[PDB]
RNA sequence: UAAGGUGAUAUGAACCGUUAUAACCGGCGAUUUCCGAAUGGGGAAACCCAGUGUGUUUCGACACACUAUCAUUAACUGAAUCCAUAGGUUAAUGAGGCGAACCGGGGGAACUGAAACAUCUAAGUACCCCGAGGAAAAGAAAUCAACCGAGAUUCCCCCAGUAGCGGCGAGCGAACGGGGAGCAGCCCAGAGCCUGAAUCAGUGUGUGUGUUAGUGGAAGCGUCUGGAAAGGCGCGCGAUACAGGGUGACAGCCCCGUACACAAAAAUGCACAUGCUGUGAGCUCGAUGAGUAGGGCGGGACACGUGGUAUCCUGUCUGAAUAUGGGGGGACCAUCCUCCAAGGCUAAAUACUCCUGACUGACCGAUAGUGAACCAGUACCGUGAGGGAAAGGCGAAAAGAACCCCGGCGAGGGGAGUGAAAAAGAACCUGAAACCGUGUACGUACAAGCAGUGGGAGCACGCUUAGGCGUGUGACUGCGUACC
């Protein structure tokens, strides 16, 4: 429902990772929206005994909510709420406040 | 004497029924305040 | 009736501040009021004019 | 074909389909002979449609 | 609309799907594993079998269709009885099933403030029973008065705590008089002339505009300190937006609220404009349903609790007159007044917030608040009939022991470490209390008397250019009985 349309570039900056970049997302009904995965070094499990046990430690589910960042482009992250008019007859893809839609 | 607790069916008929505490009022009202308006469920049935 | 009122005899120097009535106000950009509310001098500090 | 896209049909799947369609759940839905790498579980996911029929019939005799 | 989703709280895995039915919101409709509230009859709640039909079958049978008690009107039918009546076989239709509580019917206590209890208060409340709708009970004057008068009813301050009754006891407790709120009249008992003319129960249509989607919706940066600076300053801009709390904190600055502009399928609010089925309108002339009342004695609620007696009641019984009056004038009757013929109908004022919707909080901030934060009327007692708990709460990201090392292929720690933190580590609360273990030094295996505060030796330790102090069990013994 958040018309602004699943292709598209955001950062973290509501937390200790400032200024880490990506874009598309992970996104499902309660995502935590985690960037492209920006994690550093955090553990993986070990219930399989046979030959394949997950050796990883980075890129698991890393959060930062909804998004406080209105898609990049080049500096800055508002406004978000603004709704535009048609493109798509059945729905509207948005940008942000200066530059209409994508 | 012979103390006390026990299961059975057929005894349940002048004293623990379901539908006679529906059919007598006097256990109408408990049944309401124990499950409908009392949030909760009985469903001992058998 | 009741000398309730009698308060601007008390203070009489800074205080019923006696200038003119409330029709100046923009209403829509109240924001500038303070620029407006300096005959009073009183810029902010409790706004009434009864 | 979730029900709705075969509409235009002259019967409905009481004429014998009912059957064709539901022999899979007491002939192949055992332990893995219904699949092992491709299928698993059917009924819901896709299979859905024959369900549809029961409120239609009703639907239709009536209009 | 805008894209993701499979109601979940092991998510392993299928499989829809970002083209405009993947789910999921919403109008209306459709769904039967058997009970069913349940209803052919049976009931020990989850029925176990009667009846008679139907489309059709590999012709085994089948999934399925329907019935009852009543209140009320048609049709057929029918007794001990020419007749009467009663009772069945159908035809139709709706209610019987279910609410916390209000409200109409009456009941309805025991003891207990009275210092005694067989008046009363208690108490019209416990409940149990019966009605039928969201509003009711009411209400169209045998009403209240002095001759002035008032108008269904009474309401609201009064007058008044006045009149007014009593084991002369404790309680109960009016009306008139004034100001007001109010501020309007019909229909049968029935014929006529008139005749879709006034209303409303329904049932379709259009607007005037609801219900909610869809439409929306505000400001900024640098720097010293910095896990998040969303603090501080700067004002570089801001205001009918500075609720409240979320995002790891304290964010005018991002918010989500407001303030404001645009707009729905399709039933359908209510106001009207209408339309189809049904109602009664206009104006004369007719019209008048007493077992009703009276008493004499009972039972009575009435301002009047037994008493002389007061109605409008009520019950065994008895028993008139049509307004050429008497039923009654809160003792009884004058003088004389007012209701009115005993059939039915009325705008306003009152209460129930089921639950969910708008705004205030010298109110509840888990010793509580609707039994209610829960998912707690749930489990720890119940022959049970069911009384209902001990009980608020990890916290960026489940970021929920990567990894190493020992031991019982264990428990726990010693470092790493996501981390501000493990003094947040899944006997999840950032946190003393009843009681405890190893220890720095005491007093010390001849003990007395709330185990003392004194008066002081020097001792585990500490400061001092040396300066008698900063430290506690407590050698000597003095003082005593700390309570309430």
């Amino acid at each position: 429902a958040a018309k602004i349309r699943r292709d598209d570039e955001v950062i973290v900056l509501t937390g200790k990772d400032k200024g880490k970049r990506g874009k598309v997302k992970n996104v499902l009904s309660s995502g935590k929206v985690i960037v492209e995965g920006i994690n550093l070094v955090k553990k993986h499990q070990k219930p399989v005994p046979a030959l394949n046990q997950p050796g990883g430690i980075v890129e698991k589910e890393a959060a930062i909510q909804v998004s406080n960042v209105a898609i990049f482009n080049a500096a800055t992250g508002k406004a978000d709420r603004v709704g535009f008019r048609f493109e798509d007859g059945k729905k509207v893809r948005f940008f942000k406040s200066n530059s209409e839609t994508i | 004497m012979k103390r006390t607790f026990q299961p059975s069916v057929l005894k349940r008929n002048r004293s623990h029924g379901f539908r006679a505490r529906m059919a007598t009022k006097n256990g109408r009202q408990v049944l309401a305040r124990r499950r409908a308006k009392g949030r909760a469920r009985l469903t001992v049935s058998k | 009736r009741g000398a309730l009122k009698s308060i601007l005899s008390e203070l009489v120097r800074q205080d019923r501040l006696i200038v003119v009535e409330k029709f100046s106000v923009e209403a829509p950009k109240t924001k500038l009021l303070a620029q407006k509310l300096k005959d009073m001098a009183l810029e902010d500090v409790l706004i009434i004019t009864g | 074909m979730k029900a709705k896209e075969l509409r235009e049909k002259s019967v409905e799947e009481l004429n014998t389909e009912l059957l064709n369609l539901l022999r899979e759940q007491f002939n192949l839905r055992m332990q893995a002979a219904s699949g092992q790498l491709q299928q698993s579980h059917l009924l819901k996911q896709v299979r859905r449609d024959v369900a549809r029929v029961k409120t239609l019939l009703n639907e239709k005799a009536g209009a």
